[PDB]
């Protein structure tokens, strides 16, 4: 999970530092958990 | 829906397709939709 997200990541901007406002959906299934929505951001930057 | 080949449209019995659609599918690095109501917003999951 960890490597295909970073892959993920990267197939959209590339390796040099873009970004992209377009979101990466996923859902861990699990018994564990409630029906929780965990939205990770970007780190804000000044200097492009 | 099946021309386009991802599954985001309203099917079910009786009537079901009651307003114009006037989709426009675009070129771009990854798949998303967006409408003209929820500007900003970028749908992702297709039954959302
Ligand atoms: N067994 C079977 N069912 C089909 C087939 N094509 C469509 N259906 C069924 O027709 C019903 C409605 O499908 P849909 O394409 O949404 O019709 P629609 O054109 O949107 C109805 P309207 O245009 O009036 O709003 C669905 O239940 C679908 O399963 C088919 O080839 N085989
Ligand atoms: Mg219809």
């Amino acid at each position: 999970v960890r490597l295909e997200i970073e892959a993920e990541t990267d197939r959209v901007t590339g390796t040099n530092k873009g970004i992209s406002p377009v979101p990466i959906n996923l859902r861990v299934y699990s018994p564990h958990v409630l029906n929780l929505t965990l939205v990770d951001l970007p780190g804000m930057t000044k200097v492009p | 829906e099946n021309f386009v080949g991802r599954d985001f449209l309203p099917r079910g019995s009786g009537i079901v397709t009651r307003r114009p659609l006037v989709l426009q599918l675009v070129n771009a690095t990854t798949e998303y939709a967006e409408f003209l109501h929820c500007k900003g917003k970028k749908f992702t999951d297709f039954e959302e």
